[PDB]
Parts: structure tokens; C-alpha cells; sequence
RNA sequence: GAAAUUGUUGAAAGGGAAGGGCAUUUGAUCAGACA
RNA sequence: AGAACUGGCGAUGCGGGAUGAACCGAACGUAGAGUUAAGGUGCCGGAAUACACGCUCAUCAGACACCACAAAAGGUGUUAG
RNA sequence: GCCCUGAAAAUGGAUGGCGCUCAAGCGUGUUACCUAUACUCUACCGUCAGGGUUGAUAUGAUGCCCUGACGAGUAGGCAGGCGUGGAGGUCAGUGACGAAGCCUAGACCGUAAGGUCGGGUCGAACGGCCUCUAGUGCAGAUCUUGGUGGUAGUAGCAAAUA
RNA sequence: UUUGCUCCACACAAUAUAGAUGGAUACGAAUAAGGCGUCCUUGUGGCGUCGCUGAACCAUAGCAGGCUAGCAACGGUGCACUUGGCGGAAAGGCCUUGGGUGCUUGCUGGCGAAUUGCAAUGUCAUUUUGCGUGGGGAUAAAUCAUUUGUAUACGACUUAGA
């Protein structure tokens, strides 16, 4: 659904006489913008909570910044989806450099391997693995064997104009 | 010398148009070298001649030339809209067209 | 419909058009495949019926 | 030699061509309204003529101003002639198609002594 | 940019190069294409061949003689692919069809003019590698096309010259280099440098 | 002494109809305005 | 075939859906300039053979609402769980 | 999930066509770009509204001036107009030095009905303006009467012995 | 049929033009591999180097390019000759010899340019044809009518006729 930003989103039940100081929930909310996140917010807090929208507050709304933006990280992402004939808990891991970029190739894989639109997931839990060889899922664990290398084989050059005269070469 | 040239080689391609119906009023150039509407953006307001030959002499001369502007940028691939003194014949879509550098910024 | 009795068709269409030949004397369409091996010698001859 | 007038616009030059007239000769051009039911026209499908219609209403300023910028006026004999004496920059003179020829040359000269323009002189002239 | 434009049809793929020649003669440069024999079009060969013979049973059936017809060279194949892509039964498009010259092998002035290619089209560069795929003329003469073998000679002996042609080219260039090279470390030499030659 | 329709002459276009709309090239033709 | 509420077509062109009464967009005086809708941007055809991650190889692949159809059931094809 | 089997109809044929395979395919994300009689700004037409202006000594008070908004349309309603035959009035209107009519990919006015002019033909009458009046406007009615085509130099003109 | 036809030459006239305006600048083959240089034991060889775009290469100064002088080179190039050879896929074009002649911006000189008035393509290309001029060259046939019947509805076909 887009160029996610995470948000901590914190709401309460309106207060009230005999119920001053509602408890005070908040959700971390993967979303491209705030309204999105506010209304992200509501919806999964009206399958927890006696709450809607119209008795409750928004308290806070807050982004949460990568906190090492620059050091590669293993994901473990956990991931609840609505199939076409039934909906299904799933675990995946992914490796890049911030939760943000992380889950933003999730909704993509999410789309590509098991036509998954945005509406039919719910990220239960993204966090990261914190010692190798509790990395589970192999496509990614082939990345952190040691002193890795590897050739990007068949090069594709881009052409900038319609004819060449020399006939491409693939090397690299 | 050997080359005379003071304006860039074009093309007249099509006139502005939707999938069903165009517009005389605009048309649409190439202009050689220029692939982007940022490099195309030097081009806003030079002047196009259509230069084209006939058989009646008029003012002393064989040779005519329809004049024009060119307006705006056009598209992702340097293509350029311009307008013209009157709309160009339109049996010259893939014809060539000269484009000078004046009115000059530099 | 469909026919009701089956029965081949009248004829050949390999021998269309049924017009006029271009000319009294029919073309040779085609020689025989050519032996280098063997002495030259013609490959077909006129005559009158 | 004609008031100063702004730019005169015409709108829409072509004449409006009654649908079909160029079909069967029994079709004038003569505008005339499509009224069927069905017709392409009336209905104004893109592609087919345009009708008449107030949008195309000239410029109050400039209209029945000819080329000139003079309005005309049909005129028949001196006496029309000279109701336009004192209005030789805003109207001009036309001669009456049932004007005969030694009549012309009498209002040919006057027009040219009150300065009025005419707008067709070369009429039955005697050349 | 140039007055005519010579490709080598060679490892390219037919709908890609028929694009790009549309699009080049609408805009009134003329082309002419070659070696159309060696022209590709991805699937495997089965498959295109199948494909062909779909294109075989479409004919009119009160008289074939009207209906579509069916050119079986590798140039006309190719023409069929670019003429379907230019707005040809109007006067603007057969214009753009005059522009237009397709052939099978590089018959001369062509074969002492340079050739050139068309990168967003070259097989090489655009089908993923393992990809099945399937040379025209291979295609055409399993739907007709006489002259494969006639075309195979003909090649075999023009690239005999242009072997020669460009070996006493590139011998020529030796001896060019070896020019500048003296002319090196001169002072007109490194003036040139300075100015980025 | 209209029109349908016809002969001649002149000009023009015409790859399975013709005619029409917006627009311009080309050709032919023409008004006005200038001092 | 027959009712309910609304919105339309009929009575209405215009842009889109190739095509089409009713769908999408948008309702019309004559025009200039600009920006858009719905829908598109390889070529036909105005507009990126744009960017990015995946998945898919079909000896009857697939390709965009209304819409011009496909099901049970199967596969040690391949993908992720 | 994609793909494959399951998957049979009649003229040759349709993701619109070409064609496309790390797509020009399927899912999803991000930009840019194209273009409606729509939106924004402006001119001009017309409609509706709200103002202003009898003060001579010049010309429309149904006038003139300022301002705002609006404009689809069958059946149908109303309005302001164009055109014909005839009638009262008027212009002491046009005309044998050529009325009327007719012809004219010549001109000009009008959004339009139409109006005006030139040139050619012609031969005896005719028109503007205010009014009055109706046997007042045609493309259709297998409309009426007359005239004329393509069909076509075509079908044919071949019974009864010559 | 009133001196016709054809190739080369130039002169005038006309008619075009799907669109010149420095140059279409020649291996082949592979792409999970190649180009070039160099050596060698000549090979699926050793060694070096290059790419990452033609953003190149070549050409390019002079009244649209005038008139002139000189030097250094002996190089470049235009033209018309002439020598030997190559190319049939549509060769119709490529290469080579030799003298002649022009230009040379390789370098250094003398003169000229204005008024086209502050821009107006400012005209420099290549199609087809027509009329005469004179330098070569060449001096037919088909059709109607007649006729055959290997043919035929009519045309057509096929024969025959100094
Ligand atoms: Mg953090
Ligand atoms: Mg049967
Ligand atoms: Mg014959
Ligand atoms: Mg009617
Ligand atoms: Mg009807
Ligand atoms: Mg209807
Ligand atoms: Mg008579
Ligand atoms: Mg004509
Ligand atoms: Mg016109
Ligand atoms: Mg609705
Ligand atoms: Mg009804
Ligand atoms: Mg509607
Ligand atoms: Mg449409
Ligand atoms: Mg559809
Ligand atoms: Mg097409
Ligand atoms: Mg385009
Ligand atoms: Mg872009
Ligand atoms: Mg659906
Ligand atoms: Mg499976
Ligand atoms: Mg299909
Ligand atoms: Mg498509
Ligand atoms: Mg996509
Ligand atoms: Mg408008
Ligand atoms: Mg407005
Ligand atoms: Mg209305
Ligand atoms: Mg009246
Ligand atoms: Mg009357
Ligand atoms: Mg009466
Ligand atoms: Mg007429
Ligand atoms: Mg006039
Ligand atoms: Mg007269
Ligand atoms: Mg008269
Ligand atoms: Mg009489
Ligand atoms: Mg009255
Ligand atoms: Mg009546
Ligand atoms: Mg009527
Ligand atoms: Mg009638
Ligand atoms: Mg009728
Ligand atoms: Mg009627
Ligand atoms: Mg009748
Ligand atoms: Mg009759
Ligand atoms: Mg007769
Ligand atoms: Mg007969
Ligand atoms: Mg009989
Ligand atoms: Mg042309
Ligand atoms: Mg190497
Ligand atoms: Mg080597
Ligand atoms: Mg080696
Ligand atoms: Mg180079
Ligand atoms: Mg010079
Ligand atoms: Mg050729
Ligand atoms: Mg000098
Ligand atoms: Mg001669």
C-alpha cells in the first residue's frame, strides 16, 4: 500500500465521571502516513477492545526511526493472511537494514507469492534476530556464510539511443 | 565552410491529438539530440521554419517557409509542442524542419 | 443440412484454372535431377503428333 | 476614412449548409432545422455540420460593419443619397440594383462632393 | 541522422525490431534491414511453428485467392510483423512503407555499407538466458521458404571478401598507430592532450 | 425560357461507392484597406 | 416474467470502455491559454521499450470492472507456508 | 500461488490488431507523462437579475450606462424575428437611358430564416417603411399532375416448310 | 504523315519533390564470453591490453568562402586521362599503375568585404519532360483487311501470304 514509516500510536476510552484515567493502549502501526496510521490504529484496537473511534481518543502519534539505519539486520517476520478460501498464519525472515524496508518487501512478497493485497494481512510481530543459526529459512541464511562472494554474470548494459554500432557484450 | 548550419535538425511528427481526434493547431517535434524535457527546455521559444519549394515564383523566389515557435516541453523523451504561423500541412508528419537559436539566452 | 448421401466431389482441383493455356506449347516444368557423372545429352525433344 | 472600430471578428465565416442539400438536388441550401427523431444532426453526433445557433452573434461594436468599417446603406437616387451628409466616416452608399445608368452618374458625382463613399460605382458605367 | 540505416537482423527479436522500424519510417527515416533469415522470435521452435500453421488455415473460403495471404520468407514474415504496426492503408502509411527495405542475407551496396543494431531489440540482451527461442529461418523453411541453402552459399562466400576486406583494414591501422606514436610526446601532440584529444 | 436530364468545350480528381466535419499545403479567383 | 428505494436511458451530444441506448468520467453558447477526470503511455496512437520486489514457460500460456463464461476432481511442474 | 490435465462443433479470425516471454504476462509498490464539450482565468453572443440616467442646446426612455450570474434538450408551451398573394397610408420611391423573372464554385450584411450588390439574359412593369388581410413557406403522405433518368442501344424483333 | 530515332555534350524553357543542408564510417563469431597488440611450439596456446557505449571516428578556418605572394615539405586531396586486377545475390561498384592539372588552413605575407541598413530559408538540392543547335551511331515492325483450323460465342488463339 505504499513508502512505509512506523508509528507508535497510543489511544484511551474517552474519559468519563466514574472512569477518569482510562488505561492507555498503544500499537506500533507500519503505515505511509499518519491518517492511515490513526485509522490502522482503531481498526485493530476494535478487535481487541470495547472501543470505536467515536468513544475513544488518539493520545499520541509518533514516528519511530530506525535506530542503526546503516547496519544490516535478519528479520524474522511474523505475518497472520486471508486467503481466497481460508486465512492462515505464516513465518517469514528478511534481511535488509531497517524494519520500514523490511516490511515494505513483505507486502510485496506477500502480493507476489500468494496474491495477498494489503486489506487481507496483519503483521503480528517483526523483530530482529539477534544471534545467527537461529536464522531459519535458508534463502537467507546462504547470506552469512563466511567471506562471501559472488558474480553478477550476463551484464545488461542500458542503451541511451536507438542503434549501436558495435554489438553489445555481456561481460562484466 | 563545408557546413552552413545555424539551426538543429527536426522533425514534424504528429499534431497534438487524443486516441480519436487531433488538433491542427499544435504539432509536435522532434528535435535531434534532445532526450529529455529538461534538455528540451532550452528550446522553448526558438523559432521553427518549415522550409519547403514550389513551382510559382512569388516575391522572387522559388522557396517558402511556414514560421512558428516552439511553446512548451512534451512528454518523458524530449519532444517538443509548437505552434505555427498556420497550422502545418500535415502532408508533412515525418518532415523536417529547422530549429534556430534565437530568441538567444547565452 | 448435411449432404444426407455421401459421394466424392466432381473432379480435381489441382487442374484449376480450367482456362486457356498461355501457349500450344507446354511448358517443361522441371528436368531431371542433373548426374555430372555421365556424358552430356539432352534432357527431352520436340516432335509433332 | 471610416470610424475607428476595433478588429472586426467574424466567428464563424462558412455558411450553414442545410444537412443532406449537398444529397438531393431537392434539398436547398437554405438553412433548415433537422426535426426527425432519429437524425444525426439534431442530435449532434461528433462529425456532422454545425447548426446556426447565438453563441456565433457578432461583436456588437463591429457588427453590420462591412470591410470598410462603414455600415451601408441601399440608396436609390440623390435625395437617399444625402440623408448620409453628415454620417460619411460610419455609413457608405449602395446604389439600388434598379438604378438606371444616367441616374448613377448624378449620384456617383454627389457622393463624391459630400465625400460619401459608395460602395459600387463601377455599376452600368458607361465605359 | 543519417540518410538510410542498415540493420543487421541478426539476434534480434521480430516484434521488438518491427517496433523500432515503425516508429523510425513514420518518422521518415528510412531502413533497410538484413540477414532477415537470422532474425529470432522467442519460444521455442515447435511452438512458432504452430503458431505459423494457425496462420495457414486463415483463407477466404468462397475464394482463397482474396483471402490472407501467407509469405513464407524470413523478410516478409518479418515485413508482416511491421506492417502491422503502421497505419498502412492510409497515404501517410504507405509513405512510411516506401521508407522501408527488408532482406534475406546482405546483397550488395548493402554489403560494403556498414550495419548497425538495435540494443532494445537484440535477443542477447532482453531474453532471460535459458530462454527458448527460434531462428527465422529456420522457421521459414519449414513453412516453404525454397532458398535457406542458396541464401547459407551466397553468405559463406561474401564472408569469405569481408574477412579480407577487414584484414587489410585492420592492417592498415596498425601502421595508422604506429603514425601516432612518433607524433606522440610532440608538442602539437600534448597541446591536444590538454584540450581532451 | 428554371430544374431534373443531355451534347460539346475547358479544368480537375479517381487501387471495392460517392458525398460531409475541423485544419492547413497547393492551384485558381476576389474584396478591402493604404497614401 | 413481476414489485421496492434511488439513480439513469427514453429526451443527450462530449471523454473513456475497440465496437455498443442504459457502465465509468463528465452533462453542451462562440472561442483562446492552462489543469484534470475516467482511461491510457512497445508499435498501430497522443504519452517512460520508466523505476522496483517477486511469481509464471503452456506441442491449443496469459493479458483488466459491467463483458462477451467454465466446474468437480487431479499433478513427484514450480513457488512460498 | 502461477502453470499443466480435466476442456467436444460446425465459412477463415480475433487480449481491438501487430506482436510480446528477467514481457508488451500475473500480483504489488513508486514517480513521471498523454487528454473531455469538465475545472480555473480571459474575450465575444444571448438570457435573467440588480442598479444608475428626462436637464436643456442633436439623433433611438420600447432607449443609453454600470454590475453579477447563467446557457444540454424529444413531446410540448411561449417569445422575438424571416419570407409570399392581396388591402389602407406614405416615400411627389424604381423603371424602355431597361421593371419583373431567370443564370452566375463573383462581392457584402445577418447566429439564422434571409437581405444586398456586380456581370450576363431579358422586355413592362415593380419596390422600402407604418399598418390591414389570408387559399401564406414542403423532401417525404405506395401524395396529385406534368416532365426526366439509370436500366439500355439492353430484353428482344426465333410459330405458320422458302 | 513534311526530317524522324538514339547515346554523349550545353543552351534555353517548363514540371515536379513523403522532405540533402559536413560523412549510410563494410569482418566473422561468442555473450556463463569477446576485440586488439605481441611472442611462440600455430593452439580450445603464453603474455599484455581494452570495454563500463558513437559523449566516437573522420571531416571542419578562407566573398556559400574572393584576388594575390612566399616558405617548409614530396605529404594530402579534387579533376580528367591512362596501367593492371577484382566483384553476377540486385555484380553496375571496389582496388591498383603512371604522367598531367587544380586546391592545400603544414607555416609566414599583401589586398578585398560596409548601404542586405537590428531578423525575415533569404534561394547554392535532385525529379521528369519539351523545343531547337552539332559530335558520334543505327536504318524496324505491329496492327486492320485477306487466310489456316491443331482454335473459337464475340474478342482471343493458331497458320499462311512480295
Ligand atoms: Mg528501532
Ligand atoms: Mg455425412
Ligand atoms: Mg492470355
Ligand atoms: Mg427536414
Ligand atoms: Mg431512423
Ligand atoms: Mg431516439
Ligand atoms: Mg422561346
Ligand atoms: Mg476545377
Ligand atoms: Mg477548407
Ligand atoms: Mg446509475
Ligand atoms: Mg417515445
Ligand atoms: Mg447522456
Ligand atoms: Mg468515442
Ligand atoms: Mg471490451
Ligand atoms: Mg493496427
Ligand atoms: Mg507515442
Ligand atoms: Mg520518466
Ligand atoms: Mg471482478
Ligand atoms: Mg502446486
Ligand atoms: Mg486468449
Ligand atoms: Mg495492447
Ligand atoms: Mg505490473
Ligand atoms: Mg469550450
Ligand atoms: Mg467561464
Ligand atoms: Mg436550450
Ligand atoms: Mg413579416
Ligand atoms: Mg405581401
Ligand atoms: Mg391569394
Ligand atoms: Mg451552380
Ligand atoms: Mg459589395
Ligand atoms: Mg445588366
Ligand atoms: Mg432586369
Ligand atoms: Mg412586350
Ligand atoms: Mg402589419
Ligand atoms: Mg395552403
Ligand atoms: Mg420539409
Ligand atoms: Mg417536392
Ligand atoms: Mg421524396
Ligand atoms: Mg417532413
Ligand atoms: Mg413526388
Ligand atoms: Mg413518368
Ligand atoms: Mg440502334
Ligand atoms: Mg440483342
Ligand atoms: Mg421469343
Ligand atoms: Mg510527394
Ligand atoms: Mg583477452
Ligand atoms: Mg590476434
Ligand atoms: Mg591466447
Ligand atoms: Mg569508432
Ligand atoms: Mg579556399
Ligand atoms: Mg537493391
Ligand atoms: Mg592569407
Ligand atoms: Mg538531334
Amino acid at each position: 500500500m505504499a513508502h512505509f514509516k512506523e508509528y507508535q500510536v497510543i489511544g484511551r476510552r474517552l474519559p468519563t465521571e466514574s472512569v477518569p484515567e482510562p488505561k492507555l493502549f498503544r500499537m506500533r502501526i507500519f503505515a505511509s502516513n499518519e491518517v492511515i496510521a490513526k485509522s490502522r490504529y482503531w481498526y485493530f484496537l476494535q478487535k481487541l477492545h470495547k472501543v470505536k473511534k467515536a468513544s475513544g481518543e488518539i493520545v499520541s502519534i509518533n514516528q519511530i526511526n530506525e535506530a542503526h539505519p546503516t547496519k544490516v539486520k535478519n528479520f524474522g517476520v511474523w505475518v497472520r493472511y486471508d486467503s481466497r478460501s481460508g486465512t492462515h498464519n505464516m513465518y517469514k525472515e528478511i534481511r535488509d537494514v531497517s524494519r520500514v524496508a523490511a516490511v515494505e518487501t513483505l507486502y510485496q512478497d506477500m502480493a507476489a507469492r500468494h496474491r495477498a493485497r494489503f486489506r487481507s494481512i496483519h503483521i503480528l510481530k517483526v523483530a530482529e534476530i539477534e544471534k545467527t543459526a537461529d536464522v531459519k529459512r535458508q534463502y537467507v541464511k546462504q547470506f552469512l556464510t563466511k567471506d562471501l562472494k559472488f558474480p553478477l554474470p550476463h551484464r545488461v548494459q542500458k542503451s541511451t539511443k536507438t542503434f549501436s554500432y558495435k554489438r553489445p557484450s555481456t561481460f562484466y | 565552410a563545408e557546413s552552413h548550419r545555424l539551426y538543429v535538425k527536426g522533425k514534424h511528427l504528429s499534431y497534438q491529438r487524443s486516441k480519436r481526434v487531433n488538433n491542427p493547431n499544435v504539432s509536435l517535434i522532434k528535435i535531434e539530440g534532445v532526450a529529455t524535457p529538461q534538455d528540451a527546455q532550452f528550446y522553448l521559444g526558438k523559432r521553427i521554419a518549415y522550409v519547403y519549394r514550389a513551382s510559382k515564383e512569388v516575391r522572387g523566389s522559388k522557396i517558402r517557409v511556414m514560421w512558428g515557435k516552439v511553446t512548451r516541453t512534451h512528454g518523458n523523451s524530449g519532444v517538443v509542442r509548437a505552434t505555427f504561423r498556420n497550422n502545418l500541412p500535415a502532408k508533412t508528419f515525418g518532415a523536417s524542419v529547422r530549429i534556430f537559436l534565437y530568441p538567444s539566452n547565452i | 443440412s448435411h449432404r444426407k448421401y455421401e459421394a466424392p466431389r466432381h473432379g480435381h482441383l489441382g487442374f484449376l484454372p480450367r482456362k486457356r493455356a498461355a501457349s500450344i506449347r507446354a511448358r517443361v516444368k522441371a528436368f531431371p535431377k542433373d548426374d555430372r557423372s555421365k556424358p552430356v545429352a539432352l534432357t527431352s525433344f520436340l516432335g509433332y503428333k | 476614412a471610416s470610424l475607428p472600430h476595433p478588429k472586426i471578428v467574424k466567428k464563424h465565416t462558412k455558411k450553414f449548409k442545410r444537412h443532406h442539400s449537398d444529397r438531393y438536388h431537392r434539398v436547398a441550401e437554405n438553412w433548415r432545422k433537422q426535426k426527425g427523431i432519429d437524425s444525426v444532426v439534431r442530435r449532434r453526433f461528433r462529425g456532422n455540420i454545425s447548426q446556426p445557433k447565438i453563441g456565433y452573434g457578432s461583436n456588437k461594436k463591429t457588427k453590420f460593419l462591412s470591410p470598410s468599417g462603414h455600415k451601408t446603406f441601399l440608396v436609390a437616387n440623390v435625395k437617399d443619397l444625402e440623408t448620409l451628409t453628415m454620417h460619411t466616416k460610419t455609413y457608405a452608399a449602395e446604389i439600388a440594383h434598379n438604378i438606371s445608368a444616367k441616374n448613377r452618374v448624378v449620384i456617383l458625382a454627389r457622393a463624391k462632393a459630400l465625400g460619401i463613399k459608395v460602395t459600387n460605382p463601377k455599376g452600368r458605367l458607361a465605359l | 541522422v543519417e540518410p538510410v540505416v542498415v540493420i543487421d537482423g541478426k539476434g534480434h527479436l521480430v516484434g521488438r525490431l518491427a517496433s523500432v522500424v515503425a516508429k523510425q519510417l513514420l518518422n521518415g527515416q528510412k531502413i533497410v534491414v538484413v540477414r532477415a533469415e537470422e532474425l529470432n522470435i522467442s519460444g521455442e521452435f515447435f511452438r512458432n511453428k504452430l503458431k505459423y500453421h494457425d496462420f495457414l488455415r486463415k483463407a477466404t473460403a468462397f475464394n482463397k485467392t482474396r483471402g490472407p495471404f501467407h509469405f513464407r520468407a524470413p523478410s516478409r514474415i518479418f515485413y508482416k510483423a511491421l506492417r502491422g504496426m503502421v497505419s498502412h492503408k492510409t497515404a501517410r502509411g504507405k509513405a512510411a512503407l516506401e521508407r522501408l527495405k527488408v532482406f534475406e542475407g546482405i546483397p550488395p551496396p548493402y554489403d560494403k555499407k556498414k550495419r548497425v543494431v538495435v540494443p532494445q531489440a537484440l535477443r542477447v540482451l532482453r531474453l532471460k538466458p535459458g530462454r527458448k527461442y527460434t531462428t527465422l529461418g529456420k522457421l521459414s523453411t519449414s513453412v516453404g521458404w525454397k532458398y535457406e541453402d542458396v541464401v547459407a552459399k551466397l553468405e559463406a562466400k561474401r564472408k569469405v571478401s569481408s574477412a579480407e576486406y577487414y584484414a587489410k583494414k585492420r592492417a592498415f591501422t596498425k601502421k595508422v598507430a604506429s603514425a601516432n606514436a612518433t607524433a606522440a610526446e610532440s608538442d602539437v601532440a600534448k597541446q591536444l592532450a590538454a584540450l581532451g584529444y
